[PDB]
Order: structure tokens, then C-alpha cells, then sequence
């Protein structure tokens, strides 16, 4: 029916313009009225403002009003949101919705964007440091094994990991991101595989640092001080 | 400008229950109220609106009902794919405002945790810091706790906490509580343990390796 | 200025032709079948009592093979035959 | 001999030849091709039947309508004055109900659904449904309808038969799918109408 | 037998098709009355207005 895809640059400098665009897919962009909505992770979320996806008539939230500008195009499907004079605290993630012809009415945001998350990059952006963690006796469970992969020394976040390009799904773990007192982010995300398995198959997790566009297909091996 | 109050700010209960989650009003609204699903780390969908009139893709499970000031969400039978974050939203006046959320978790499964201790590799020796981190599976509660004691001294209250949320699987947590230290500062000492305290059970079990383990 | 009030009804992005007798081709919004062209594949217990030869005609069943005779004084709904069932014990027409 | 007497009870009871297996399901009609739902009224499964089992046709599909007339009003936007909203030209965008009123006031531009129309709308659909869906006539020994050899004149003549009764219910439904379609396209515009009349009356 | 079981069908084929048959028969003449009363209704309507 109708899916979105939202896309930009999930880091920007300080004090910087946020230049965001989403997809259509199926329907007519010229028979809808479209929106941006903002949430910072685990707090209240915000509308940000609408445009006639028809016409180009256009309102944004007062807040927002002067620092925030949404766009449009007919020609490609796609629509856009520029933001100025971006704080720290903006920091969030976004989404593209449809919502309602009627300037007033109700069933707003009935379709909501993927999520992409855009974080103000505060400190320089830098590359994922992969870090493997080799199950032990005494992370192996009597059904299970504790295969680690730490994503730290990372910045900007996210960092989203792979584990065989997919291929098992039973028992992993995203744990969430970590502000280290190193000022920098870092996560693992756990795999829980067979304890039938151990000392068998070399496992590889596989980082996805999409900004950075890096691929770290790297194994976790034990090795003998 | 109209404040959206939601009540009651947390709750849980198991399979096959019927919960009531209410939305409140700075002024009272006509029937101008919508209501959202938000799976943790997901694009929240949308649940109910308009006074809760039924919807279509929305199972007719999911309820309501609007009046004036008065407007409550009911799950009828909750099942395990109804936990998230439930937001009341008004477009009665502009701008728009939210419900603040509440965290609904399904009161079931509780279960002893698995404990997972996990080693610095030998990047991570080479890296100069080392992080001892400590994973429990499966615990219904939060009542399990994470402590950190070397043989020399207690280290707990120096590891970030990371729990992932309530599962498709179990609605339980996963709890891996990062402490980092300096290779230098980590090197001195010599006997490293995992211990685990969980209120559920209160028993604590003590995972150790001896220097030389690698 | 002017007010203007102006009245319609809904479309769907995504329709489906439909034979008429007006026209033999029509879009309209939601389609549906009257006509299940699809098996499980099996022939299924509930609510009706079924009885299969597995090996065994009705006659022969009737009249008594020693292998597969097993059907004796048993009642159904719907008896079936297998298409790989034979007599084997006695010729007769 | 006889080594006695077998005793005849007349019931429902009959026979199939078929090579499905046995199975584990709550379904009443069963077809060599094995098991299906007995809800819509038509199947093309099979000639051969049995207990309450919808009417066997020739046809693969007969697509009933349940809606009124789509008017996909994919054209460069005119900015005209609300949305220049017309029986013939389609609004698209529009979940809430199958009938609406879009109005452009001095505040600004919108749109507001109506209930009324739309559920007697749907209401006399959903009748439509139910006096052509869940219906059906049960039939408990027909006659063979497959032959693996050929005795002859009597084989030739339920072979008429057969063709006969697929034939002439093939036409049959045919037309009433294509009457109904008619029916409800002519019954929803005309709601539109009535509703229409409503406002300027 | 066989005879007999043949003309059980014949019958019963054609009392279920003249059923049905007969059915709609008598459903679209209904629908057709009413229409035709209502459109005279409709006819007389408009000679007044017109
Ligand atoms: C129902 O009909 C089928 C087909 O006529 C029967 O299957 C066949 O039956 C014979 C025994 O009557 C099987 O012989 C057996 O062979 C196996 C090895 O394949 C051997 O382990 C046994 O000791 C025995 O000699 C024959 O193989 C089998 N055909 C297959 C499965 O390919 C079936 O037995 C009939 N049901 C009855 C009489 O219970
Ligand atoms: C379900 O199974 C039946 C078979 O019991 C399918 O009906 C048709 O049956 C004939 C056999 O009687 C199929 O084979 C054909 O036989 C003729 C001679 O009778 C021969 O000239 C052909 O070369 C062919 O081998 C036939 O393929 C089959 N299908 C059709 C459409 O005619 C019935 O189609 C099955 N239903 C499904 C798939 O839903
Ligand atoms: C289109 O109308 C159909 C009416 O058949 C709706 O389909 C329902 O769901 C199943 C599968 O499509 C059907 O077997 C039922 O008859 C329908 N439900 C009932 C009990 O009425 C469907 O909801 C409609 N589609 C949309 C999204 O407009
Ligand atoms: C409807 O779906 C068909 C088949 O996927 C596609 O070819 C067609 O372009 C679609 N139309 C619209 C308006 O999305």
C-alpha cells in the first residue's frame, strides 16, 4: 500500500542546517497532506509541521516554526525538512507520516516513516572498533554459549550488527548503545548459540557502521597467552 | 499548551488479561483523541482514534471509549505482542499534543537467569582498556542485580549497565553491565569474578577465573 | 470571501476489474472471490465419519479379503477407494 | 452361499475415489482434491462432491465487487479551490468511511467523513455477502461422474447429464455475479445521489 | 439400481435449478415493481417541478 523510506546523514555539526528526505511508495504524493515528527529516545515526542503534498501550503509547530523548513517535490515523490541553528538537545530520532487533507481533523499519522536516527555529532566521526569476545567456560550456559561482539570506540552512533549476514536470529541480542567515560559509544550484541557447538564453527559477526560504510567481517577465536 | 496526562503511568499483567490505560486533559476535548503502538526500537504504529472508533488492521481485541475528559485504552487479552509504549494524542486543538507514554510490560515467565561472564580478548589486552562485562539471560523481575568484586577490592558501581528489553520470546530482560578499566589499573590485580544477586532468589552465585586463564 | 462546499466519495490507490453487465471490464475499489479453486489437499475427519480402503474396493470389502478385511462390520459416512487397490485373493465379476 | 444376511440401512452415505490421505481438519465438504472451506458459493475443484459442497461451474474466476466505483484521479494537481471534488472525478485519500465532505471555508481547507450513508452503504453489502455466502445445498449420492471404461449407451447418457447441470449453473451463476455487480455499483452511486439530493434539498 | 439412481438425479437437478431459478425470477420482478412505482412517483415528482 504506502511505505516510506527515510534517509540523510545521521550525524551533522553543531550549530548546522538538517537536511532530511523520505520515500513514497505506492499512491499518489499529490492527494495527501505530509508531516515530520520528532522523538528523543524514551522522552515525549513532538509534531513538527505539515505541508499541502498537493499544493506546497504549509504549517510547522510554533517551537519550530522559524528554525524548522519542510519541502517537497511532485517530480521525484519525495519530500524534505530543513533544519537551522541545530541544538545538542535535538539529537532524536525522525520519521515521515502521512496525515490527514483536513486542516483540522482526526486518524493523523495513520502511516509513520522506518526511524532514522540523527545524532548531532559533537565529538569528530571515527570508525567502529570490533571488538570479538571468545565464549569461556564460564559463559556457556548448559544449553547455550555466550559469543560476543563489542562495537566500541565508535562515533557517531549507531552501529548495527550483522551475525552471518543474518543467517541465525535465535537467541541475539542487540544490547543497547554506551556512553563509556571515555566520552565515547560502544555496544555489543550478544549471540546465544548451542554449547553443542563449541570448539566447532569460527563464528563472524558483522559490523554495519552505515555512515562510515564500513564491513568488518571478523571472527572471534580463541587464542593462549 | 494542553497537557496530555496518562494513566497509570506504569503497568503489567500476564497472559490472557485485560488492562485499562486512560488518557487524561488539561480541557476537556470532544472525541478528538488518537492512541499509538511503539515497539521498543521500532517505528511506532498507529493504534486507535477518533474516540477510539474501530480500525481496520488493528484486531478487534484493542478497545476504548471517549468522553469529554475521559478516555481509556483497553487491551482486552494481552498476549505477548502487546508490549510497548501507548501514547494518547489530541488534534482537538493545535498544536498537537502527546501522551507521555507508559511502559507496559506482560507479568509472566519468570524464570532463573543465565549468568555470562566475559573475557578480555587479546585485542582488548592490546587496546590498554579492559572491560568485564556480565550478561543474565532470562529473569521476569529486574529483581536480579549485578555486582563486581577482584580479589583485591568491590569494583561494582564502576560497570555501565546495559538490560535489553522484554523479549518476543519472554517479556524478561538481559542485563550486561560494562566495566571498563585501564589496562594498568586492570593488570594490578589478580582473582576476577561475576557476581549475581538476584532479589527473586537472593542467592548469589560467584563466577571466577584465575590469572592464567587466557 | 466565499464559502465553497463541494462532495465526493473515496478511491483506492490499488483496485481491481470486476464483469458487469454494463461493462465487461470496471474498476472498483475492494474485490473479493466467489469461487474457492484451492484444496488442503487431504481428506479431512471433522464432522463427517470417513473410512479408507487403503488396498481394499468396496465389493471386495463386502465380500471378505482376507488382507484388509479389517473393514467387517464397520459403519461410515463416506467409504473412499484407493486407485492402487486390487482384488488378490479370488477373481470375480 | 450366504453365510447369512448383510442388513441395508438407508442413509447419506455413498461413495469417492480419490488417492488423498487421511487427515486432521473441521471441514464438511470433501473432493478427491481433498478437503476445502464450504463458505463462498462456488468451487472448480471438482464435478464429483460431497455433503454441503458449492455449486461446481467451468469457470476459474468470477470476482464479485464490494465497493463502489474506483476513479484513480491520478492528474498534475490544478491548485484548484479545495480539491474541485466531483461524483465522477475520485478523491483519493479517504480511510474513514466510503463517503465523505470536503470544504474550503474562510479558516482554511478540510475534510470531515460521514457515518450515516456509509453504514447503510456497507450494511446492505454485507447482506449481499451473506444471502451469496455461507448457502449452500448438501448432496449425499450423486452418480459417478468419472468412467474407466466405456459399457456404453447408459455411461453416454449421465455423461449428458453431467455436461448439462456444469453447463447450464455455469451460465447461471455467470449471470448472477455479473447482476449483483450491476446492483451495487447502481446502488452505491445512487446512495452518492441520495445523499447528494440530501444537501441541496 | 443404476437406472433408478440416474432419474433421482434428473429430478433433483431439475427442481434445484427451477428453484433457483424461480427464486431470482420472482426477486427481480419485486425489485423492478418498486422501482417502476417510485419512478411514476419520481415522473409525477418532476411533471410538477419541471
Ligand atoms: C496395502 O497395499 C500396498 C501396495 O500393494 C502394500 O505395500 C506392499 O506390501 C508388501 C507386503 O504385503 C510389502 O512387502 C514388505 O516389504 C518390505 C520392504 O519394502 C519388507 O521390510 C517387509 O518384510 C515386507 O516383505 C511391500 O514392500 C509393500 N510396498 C511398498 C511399501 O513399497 C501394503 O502392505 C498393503 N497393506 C496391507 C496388506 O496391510
Ligand atoms: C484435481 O485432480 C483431478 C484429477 O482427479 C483433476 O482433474 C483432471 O483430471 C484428469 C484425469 O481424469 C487429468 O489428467 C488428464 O487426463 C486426460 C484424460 O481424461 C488426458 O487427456 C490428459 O492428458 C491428462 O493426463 C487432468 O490433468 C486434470 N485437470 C484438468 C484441469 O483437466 C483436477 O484438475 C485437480 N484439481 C485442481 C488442480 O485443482
Ligand atoms: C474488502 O472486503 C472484504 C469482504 O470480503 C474484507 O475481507 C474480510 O476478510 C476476509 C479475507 O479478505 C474475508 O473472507 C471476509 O469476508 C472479510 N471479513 C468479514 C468477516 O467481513 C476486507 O476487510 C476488505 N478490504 C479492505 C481493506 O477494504
Ligand atoms: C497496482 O498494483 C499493480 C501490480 O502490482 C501495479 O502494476 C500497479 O502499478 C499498481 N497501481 C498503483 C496505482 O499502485
Amino acid at each position: 500500500q504506502v511505505q516510506l523510506q527515510e534517509s540523510g546523514p545521521g550525524l551533522v555539526k553543531p550549530s548546522e542546517t538538517l537536511s532530511l528526505t523520505c520515500a513514497v511508495s505506492g499512491g499518489t504524493f499529490s492527494a495527501y497532506y505530509w508531516g515530520w515528527i520528532r522523538q528523543p529516545p524514551g522522552k515525549g515526542l513532538e509534531w513538527i509541521g505539515s505541508i499541502s503534498g498537493g499544493s506546497g501550503s504549509t504549517d510547522y509547530s510554533p517551537s519550530l516554526k522559524s528554525r524548522a523548513t519542510i519541502s517537497r517535490d511532485t517530480s521525484k515523490n519525495q519530500f524534505s525538512l530543513k533544519l537551522t541553528s541545530v541544538t545538542a538537545a535535538d539529537t532524536a530520532v525522525y520519521y515521515c507520516v502521512r496525515k490527514y487533507w483536513g486542516d483540522y481533523y482526526a486518524n493523523w499519522f495513520d502511516v509513520w516513516g522506518p526511524g532514522v536516527l540523527v545524532t548531532v555529532s559533537s565529538a569528530s566521526t571515527k570508525g567502529p572498533s570490533v571488538f570479538p569476545l571468545a565464549p569461556c567456560s564460564r559463559s556457556t550456559s548448559e544449553s547455550t554459549a555466550a559469543l560476543g561482539c563489542l562495537v566500541k570506540d565508535y562515533f557517531p552512533e549507531p552501529v548495527t550488527v550483522s551475525w552471518n549476514s543474518g543467517s541465525l536470529t535465535s537467541g541475539v541480542h542487540t544490547f543497547p548503545a554506551v556512553l563509556q567515560s571515555s566520552g565515547l559509544y560502544s555496544l555489543s550484541s550478544v549471540v546465544t548459540v548451542p554449547s553443542s557447538s563449541l570448539g566447532t564453527q569460527t563464528y563472524v559477526c558483522n559490523v554495519n557502521h552505515k555512515p562510515s560504510n564500513t564491513k568488518v567481517d571478523k571472527r572471534v577465536e580463541i587464542k593462549t597467552c | 499548551d494542553i497537557q496530555m496526562t496518562q494513566s497509570p503511568s506504569s503497568l503489567s499483567a500476564s497472559v490472557g488479561d485485560t488492562v485499562t490505560i486512560t488518557c487524561r486533559a488539561s480541557q476537556s476535548i470532544s472525541s478528538w483523541l488518537a492512541w499509538y503502538q511503539q515497539k521498543p526500537g521500532k517505528a511506532p504504529k498507529l493504534l486507535i482514534y477518533k474516540a477510539s472508533s474501530l480500525q481496520g488492521g488493528v484486531p478487534s481485541r484493542f478497545s476504548g471509549s471517549g468522553s469529554g475528559s475521559d478516555f481509556t485504552l483497553t487491551i482486552s487479552s494481552l498476549q505477548s505482542e502487546d508490549f510497548a509504549t501507548y501514547y494518547c494524542q489530541q488534534y482537538s486543538g493545535r498544536p498537537p499534543t502527546f501522551g507521555q507514554g507508559t511502559k507496559v510490560e506482560i507479568k509472566r515467565a519468570v524464570a532463573a537467569p543465565s549468568v555470562f561472564i566475559f573475557p578480555p580478548s587479546e585485542d582488548q589486552v592490546k587496546s590498554g582498556t579492559v572491560s568485564v562485562v556480565c550478561l543474565l539471560n532470562n529473569f521476569y523481575p529486574r529483581e536480579a542485580s549485578v555486582k563486581w568484586k577482584v580479589d583485591g577490592a568491590l569494583k561494582t558501581g564502576n560497570s555501565q549497565e546495559s538490560v535489553t528489553e522484554q523479549d518476543s520470546k519472554d517479556n524478561t530482560y538481559s542485563l550486561s553491565s560494562t566495566l571498563t578499566l585501564s589496562s594498568t589499573d586492570y593488570q594490578s590485580h589478580n582473582v576476577y569474578a561475576c557476581e549475581v544477586t538476584h532479589q527473586g532468589l537472593s542467592s548469589p552465585v560467584t563466577k571466577s577465573f584465575n590469572r592464567g586463564e587466557c | 470571501s466565499t464559502a465553497t462546499l463541494c462532495l465526493g466519495h473515496h478511491a483506492v490507490p490499488n483496485g481491481t476489474i470486476v464483469k458487469t453487465i454494463t461493462n465487461d471490464q470496471i474498476e472498483v475499489t475492494n474485490a473479493t472471490e466467489l469461487v474457492q479453486n484451492s484444496s488442503i489437499g487431504e481428506i479431512c475427519d471433522s464432522p463427517h465419519q470417513i473410512l479408507d480402503g487403503e488396498n481394499c474396493t468396496l465389493i471386495d470389502a463386502l465380500l471378505g479379503d482376507p488382507q484388509c478385511d479389517g473393514f467387517q462390520n464397520k459403519k461410515w459416512d463416506l467409504f473412499v477407494e484407493r486407485s492402487k487397490a486390487y482384488s488378490n485373493c479370488f477373481p470375480y465379476d | 452361499a450366504p453365510r447369512g444376511y448383510f442388513k441395508i440401512r438407508s442413509g447419506k452415505s455413498s461413495i469417492m475415489r480419490s488417492d488423498a490421505p487421511i487427515g486432521k481438519c473441521n471441514s464438511e465438504c470433501i473432493t478427491p482434491n481433498g478437503s476445502i472451506p464450504n463458505d463462498k458459493p462456488f468451487q472448480n475443484v471438482n464435478r464429483i462432491t460431497y455433503g454441503a459442497c458449492p455449486r461446481y461451474v467451468k469457470q476459474s474466476t468470477l470476482k464479485l465487487a464490494t465497493g463502489m466505483r474506483n476513479v484513480p484521479e491520478k492528474q498534475t494537481r490544478g491548485i484548484f479551490g479545495a480539491i474541485a471534488g466531483f461524483i465522477e472525478n475520485g478523491w483519493e485519500g479517504m480511510v474513514d468511511g466510503w463517503y465523505g465532505f470536503r470544504h474550503q471555508n474562510s479558516e482554511g481547507r478540510g475534510q470531515a467523513a460521514d457515518l450515516k450513508s456509509t453504514q447503510a452503504a456497507i450494511d446492505q453489502i454485507n447482506g449481499k455477502l451473506n444471502r451469496l455466502i455461507g448457502k449452500t445445498n448438501e448432496k449425499f449420492h450423486q452418480i459417478e461422474k468419472e468412467f474407466s471404461e466405456v459399457e456404453g449407451r447408459i455411461q453416454d447418457l449421465e455423461k449428458y447429464v453431467e455436461d448439462t447441470k456444469i453447463d447450464l449453473w455455469s451460465y447461471n451463476a455467470e449471470l448472477l455475479v455479473a447482476l449483483e455487480n450491476q446492483h451495487t455499483i447502481d446502488l452505491t452511486d445512487s446512495e452518492m445521489n441520495k445523499l447528494f439530493e440530501k444537501t441541496k434539498k
